């Protein structure tokens, strides 16, 4: 048999065990989303309203929970295994500084072949919409300079801004649907500086990766 | 009143086909080695739907067996447990496969990952299922006996009141309208949900692959509408009616579901 | 001793070719891919070029293509990189990187501030 | 500035010259009439699971039963290896952590966690509940690996080019250690608690002493990253795993190399190494699923263990020696005898 | 600073019934299975009742069962002890007594203040009642007996001792046997084989002066000892 | 100036390290083998011990 303080021992772990399991139940209302981009970009501005900041924000009674981390290292191959199970990495880059744009692609291939973080699926953001109408409608730079397939492209507000805008979008739709296939996508979205819709965004393209997740891991496709 | 029943009322293969679904599913039914627990809501509807499948297979061997001339020297309560188990076995077949539809329905319709555990509502589910198909068998053991009056009674299956008849053909019409809408407004969400995420690869996995899938409804309804088309025009037929006698072929039709509905539910994994 | 070396720099005038060698020891050349990334005075460090393992697969930046040639030999361990024409703008230090892990298309921290498995550079000058 | 470059050169190649004369033969070649061990098969003893997350480190402390295992999940528990119980749910004030240590006193737990805050909890108090005792801050980097010297003392490694060691009752860094030239990712302290070797990611081991505060030995190899290291019980050799296939052992009063292992079909990666109560085990994990076992004497790979779904994280082997504890990032824990 | 305070005394009519409460202060009270004990006037102690956490078992004495009722509130922080049809024999003090189980703990911890009441097949838990006379400076032991041999299949003991002072309520010296609770001195020591076991005091000081008691733990209802005194 | 710094340190280094003294590794390889035999008759694992002894099972 067992003694007394036994039988109490295994009582006390059958209640730990059921508060851990009721505590952690709530663990599934919030969805969790990874933030990346670069310096310039804006970063903390596409959502209205060392360390790790976050923000919580709360759209048709469900609530999303965004991680930002900052005051680390430059080199990141290392602390970003932890962030396997989040729901989507956020990514925010530039369309209005071309000197520093071939560099913003590189943040994406890396992540996108990466051995880990593979059955992610990103939510690109294109931050400065109104600065690049202004820098295309003058013509003291151009894209060509920077861009030498830009000469020869044609199209698949003014014509020429459309044109920036869907090559600069193909540039990296190109490198998000080369590598992977089946398990993870992008989204565009053409966001603004100001724009204050991008909740909604995130929250349709929230649902659609869960109904694909649930889709693909119940066996009906 | 078996005589006046009888009158009034006017081999390889069988074995082999049931030899093969009794071991098709004995090799599937444990899944106890594999550690499928983490997708253990769909897995264990399918061991559920296993279970169904091995008790229909063993009551239609012995209810074939039994029947023939040994079927007379046999008592008249005994005769029952061979009508009424196998209607119990197959009652067991087809409303646990509606189980598991209103099962992926359920999920594919709120914004939560599939680990929520649901665990409550999955046991009652797979409890009801056993429970209406044990209470459906239950019925005309005692009562529905058909043997105060030669009429009323059909060539389907001897003595058997006709009246129960339509109640079995009124709860499978409803089990299949039940399961061919469930299983098409899937697609539907499918579609809608794509439109406004504006999916580039929707039309590639999202479109062809699904309607492959949905292909079960098919496969299922086209294999078990014989049987009962047979019993209705059987009810409809009076007593010299040449293709209400020429039953027992068909039947085996449907046991040979029991051949395939679990396949199409596991293969794919 | 996963030290790298470069040699081939120095002063040209504008629009000549110059070639750029650099030299791998201690490791299994075959299994890493390869960069070339540069730096320029008073900026950040850029991606220049790239080589995979067997030696397809080769990517370029836009600033460069069509004007510079980058190739491998594992036999004796190197890597060419050669440049066609030249212009002002290009006067930069080059620094030879390798990917971190074997067997893998990541290439994550080719370009950092510090780090471990890259080269001491050469510099090129081009009119002045 | 080029002849600083020419004299360091020039003693790396004095440095490289002396150890080429000191070695006279391996030890890969010199036992080759010891008969080697038998195929080792060993059974899932006991399963420990309700955690809903990924564990990331285990520890068992100087008794035999005990363990403490921490996840992401945001708690960290002490279970029981002799009845599958709970002790101790003890919650986090920072969800993601990455390492954890069990007193030798056994009153004392420490946490760490990707924020740069040491947390060092309570066990017998009182009132009955463990509550945070103290929180050593200040370090500007994620830490990686927390050892316990004394219930006064505690080293501290982290992502930043530094190891720690702190002092409870002050709080403050009582001495730091410099150098590594990039992360640092294993610690480890040997039995006679004076000197402690840690691994870096620029492909190096360092030999750091306890008592002066400089580095003393440093080994360098393994073409890659390093994220695992171990002693050995005699005191005087250590292994190491890296990102490669390769687990290196290294000698202690002879800074050269001993025996690498690794198989032409294995291209994962290794993720924790630890020796047996004999030495002639050097259990390790592997990035794929599986656990290979090695015979330290004769590289001849003896037996592996079954392993768990998604990976190894960290694999511990009792101070009795009659345990392995495994965990994985499926939230199942896995003591094996 | 751990609080307990009793409260409900008073005298009780034959036939009558009362409610005794036990509130606590100082610690966590959730995690806490608290028993009762009582100490009629002149004689050993007795167990009377218990209450475990979250209410998931409750025992009782079988001199006892039927006219009691135990019951705690986490939320008011209270244990309430309600008796119905008392008899003349149940006129006693009370002691409200805390204890906390799994791995490594020590039940019967701190005991309250006391409030007072005035109206088969256990073990024995003998021992000598004989008063043993003491002097300053020298060592002594206290010797207990059982019927059943306490060393269980697990190797532990489950036997504890308790010192009450003349004009204090009892604290817990030795929980199991060779473990010594926090705050004791080093002098107190414990010693025996699984039938026999001795309570040892080295260097004898002025306050240890009072009354030593044997318990066990292996059959739920437990069984105190008679009681050693300890004089001039 | 701070590379200077950097590369004066690490001379410093290796100057200090390059003074220490070392032994034959046949020396440590016959110490290790014997430290392995001597305590090989101990290990649970590597013998197995019947289930009198065993705790977990
Ligand atoms: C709502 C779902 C209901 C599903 C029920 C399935 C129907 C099963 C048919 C019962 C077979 C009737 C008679 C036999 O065939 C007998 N062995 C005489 O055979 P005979 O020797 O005369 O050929």
């Amino acid at each position: 048999s067992v003694s007394a303080e036994d039988k109490a021992a295994a009582e006390r772990s059958k209640m730990i065990d059921k508060n851990l399991r009721e505590d952690g139940e709530k663990a599934r209302r919030t969805l969790r989303l990874l933030l990346l981009g670069a310096d310039n970009s804006g970063k903390s501005t596409i959502v209205k309203q060392s360390g790790i900041f976050e923000t919580k924000f709360q759209v048709d009674k469900v609530n999303f929970h965004m991680f930002d981390v900052g005051g680390q290292r430059d080199e990141r191959r290392k602390w970003i295994q932890c962030f396997n199970d989040v729901t989507a990495i956020i990514f925010v880059v530039d369309s209005s500084d071309y000197n520093r744009l071939q560099e913003a692609l590189n943040d994406f291939k890396s992540i996108w072949n990466n051995r880990w973080l593979r059955t992610i699926s990103v939510i690109l953001f294109l931050n400065k919409q109104d600065l690049l109408a202004e820098k295309v409608l003058a013509g003291k730079s151009k894209i060509e300079d920077y861009f030498p397939e830009f000469a020869r492209y044609t199209t698949p507000e003014d014509p020429r801004v459309t044109r920036a805008k869907y090559f600069i979008r193909k540039e990296f739709v190109d490198i998000s649907t080369a590598s992977g296939d089946g398990r993870h996508i992008c989204y565009p979205h053409f966001t603004c500086a100001v724009d204050t819709e991008n909740a909604r965004r995130i929250f349709n393209d929230c649902k659609d990766i869960i109904l694909q997740m649930n889709l693909k891991e119940y066996n009906l496709v | 009143t078996l005589r006046e029943h009888y009158q009034y009322v006017g081999t390889v293969l069988f074995l082999v086909i049931c030899s093969f679904i009794v071991l098709e599913n004995l090799m599937v039914l444990i899944a106890i080695w594999k550690n499928n627990k983490f997708h253990n809501r769909m897995y264990f509807f399918i061991g559920n739907l296993a279970l169904c499948d091995l008790l229909a297979g063993i009551a239609y061997k012995v209810n074939i067996l039994m029947s023939g001339k040994k079927t007379f020297s046999l008592s008249p309560t005994v005769w029952f447990l061979r009508e009424g188990s196998m209607f119990v076995a197959l009652g067991a077949s087809t409303c646990s496969l509606l189980a598991i539809a209103i099962e992926r329905h359920l999920t594919m319709i709120k914004m939560r990952p599939y680990d929520a555990n649901k665990r409550h509502r999955v046991f009652l589910l797979i409890g009801m299922c056993w429970l209406i198909a044990f209470t459906l068998g239950a019925l005309p053991i005692l009562g529905w006996n058909c043997l105060h009056n030669l009429p009323d009674c059909s060539t389907i299956l001897p003595l058997y009141s006709k009246k129960y008849i339509a109640f079995c053909i009124s709860i499978f019409t409803a089990i299949l309208v039940t399961i061919v809408i469930l299983y098409a407004r899937i697609y539907f969400l499918v579609k809608s949900s794509s439109r406004k995420v504006a999916n580039h690869n929707n039309s590639e996995r999202s479109m062809a692959l699904l309607r492959t899938v949905v292909i079960v409804v098919s496969v299922f309804i086209a294999c078990w509408s014989p049987l009962f088309i047979l019993f209705l025009i059987d009810v409809a037929c009076v007593q010299a009616c040449p293709i209400l006698f020429k039953a027992q072929w068909f039947i085996v039709l449907a046991v040979l579901n029991s051949a395939m509905n679990p396949v199409i539910y596991t293969l794919a994994s | 001793q996963v030290q790298l070396q470069e040699s081939g720099g120095g002063l040209v005038q504008p629009g000549g070719s110059l070639r750029l060698s650099c030299a791998a020891s201690g490791f299994t050349f075959s299994n890493y891919k390869m960069n070339w990334v540069r730096q320029a005075p008073g900026k950040g460090l850029e991606w220049v070029s790239d080589i995979s393992q067997s030696g397809a697969s080769i990517s370029y930046t836009g600033s460069v293509k069509g004007r510079f040639t980058i190739s491998r030999d594992n036999a004796k361990n190197t890597l060419y990189l050669q440049m066609n024409s030249l212009k002002p703008e290009d006067t930069a230090v080059y620094y030879c990187a390798r990917c971190p892990a074997p067997f893998t298309r990541d290439c994550f921290d080719v370009t950092s501030t510090t780090y471990a498995y890259r080269g001491q550079g050469t510099q090129v000058t081009v009119s002045s | 500035l080029d002849q600083l470059r020419q004299e360091a050169e020039q003693l790396k190649n004095q440095i490289r010259d002396a150890r080429k004369a000191c070695a006279d033969a391996t030890l890969s070649q010199i036992t080759n009439n010891i008969d080697p061990v038998g195929r080792i098969q060993m059974r899932t003893r006991r399963t420990l699971r309700g955690h809903l997350a990924k564990i990331y480190a285990m520890h068992w402390g100087t008794d035999s039963r005990l363990l403490v295992s921490a996840s992401q999940d945001g708690k960290l528990i002490i279970w029981d290896s002799y009845t599958t119980n709970k002790v101790h749910a003890i919650p986090l004030r920072s969800s993601w952590v990455m390492t954890c240590a069990y007193a030798p006193s056994g009153n004392y737990v420490a946490c760490g966690g990707l924020d740069n805050i040491c947390s060092i909890y309570n066990l017998k108090t009182r009132e009955g509940n463990v509550r945070v005792s103290r929180e050593l801050a200040g370090h500007t980097g994620y830490l990686s690996c927390c050892r316990f010297l004394d219930d006064n003392q505690i080293v501290t490694s982290s992502g930043d080019t530094t190891c720690a060691l702190w002092d409870i009752e002050t709080g403050q860094q009582t001495t730091t250690f410099t150098g590594h030239t990039g992360d640092v990712m294993s610690l480890s302290l040997a039995p006679d608690t004076r000197l402690f070797v840690s691994g870096a990611c620029d492909a190096s081991a360092k030999l750091w002493d306890v008592r002066e505060g400089m580095c003393r030995q440093t080994f360098t190899g393994h073409e890659s990253d390093i994220n695992a290291i171990c002693f050995f019980p005699n005191g005087n050799a250590f292994a190491t795993g890296s990102d490669d296939a390769t687990c290196r052992l290294f000698d202690l009063r002879a800074d050269q190399e001993l025996m690498t292992y690794s198989h032409d079909n294995i291209i994962c990666g290794i993720t924790s190494v630890s020796f047996s109560k004999s030495g002639r085990l050097l259990l390790a994990g592997y990035d794929d699923f599986n656990c290979n076992v090695w015979d330290a004497l004769k590289a001849d790979r003896a037996g592996v263990l079954a392993g768990h779904d998604n990976r190894v994280s960290c694999l511990g082997v009792t101070d009795d020696g009659m345990a392995v504890a495994t965990g994985s990032w499926d939230s199942f824990l896995k003591i094996w005898n | 600073d751990v609080q307990l305070v009793e409260s409900g005394g008073g005298l009780v009519q034959p036939g009558g019934s009362r409610k005794l409460s036990c509130s606590a202060s100082g610690f966590a009270f959730s995690s806490f299975g608290m028993h009762w004990v009582r100490q009629a006037p002149e004689k050993g102690l007795e167990w009377v009742a218990y209450i475990s956490s979250g209410s998931g078992t409750i025992y009782y004495a079988d001199t006892v069962k039927g006219r009691f009722t135990i019951s705690r509130d986490d939320p008011k922080n209270t244990l309430f002890l309600q008796m119905t049809s008392l008899r003349s024999e149940d006129t006693a003090m009370y002691y409200c007594v805390r204890s906390i189980y799994y791995y490594g703990s020590s039940p019967f911890d701190f005991w309250g203040q006391g409030t007072t009441l005035t109206v088969g097949s256990d073990i024995v838990m003998t021992q000598a009642t004989s008063s043993v006379p003491v002097t300053p400076g020298e060592s002594v032991s206290i010797s207990c007996r059982s019927s059943k041999s306490l060393l269980h299949s697990n190797g532990n003991t489950y036997l504890y001792w308790f010192l009450q002072r003349p004009g204090q309520s009892p604290q817990l010296l030795i929980y199991r046997m060779s473990n010594l609770a926090s705050g004791v001195p080093d002098r107190f020591s414990g010693s025996g084989s699984g039938t026999a076991f001795t309570l040892t005091i080295s260097r004898l000081e002025a306050e240890d002066v009072g009354v030593y008691y044997c318990m066990q733990h292996l059959e739920y209802p437990l069984t105190f000892g008679a009681g050693t005194k300890l004089e001039l | 100036t701070a590379s200077i710094a950097q590369a004066r340190k690490l001379v410093e280094q290796l100057k200090m390290e390059a003074n220490i003294d070392r032994i034959k590794v046949s020396k440590a390889a016959a110490d290790l083998m014997a430290y392995c035999e001597a305590h090989a008759k101990e290990d649970p694992l590597l013998t197995p011990v019947p289930a009198s002894e065993n705790p977990f099972r």
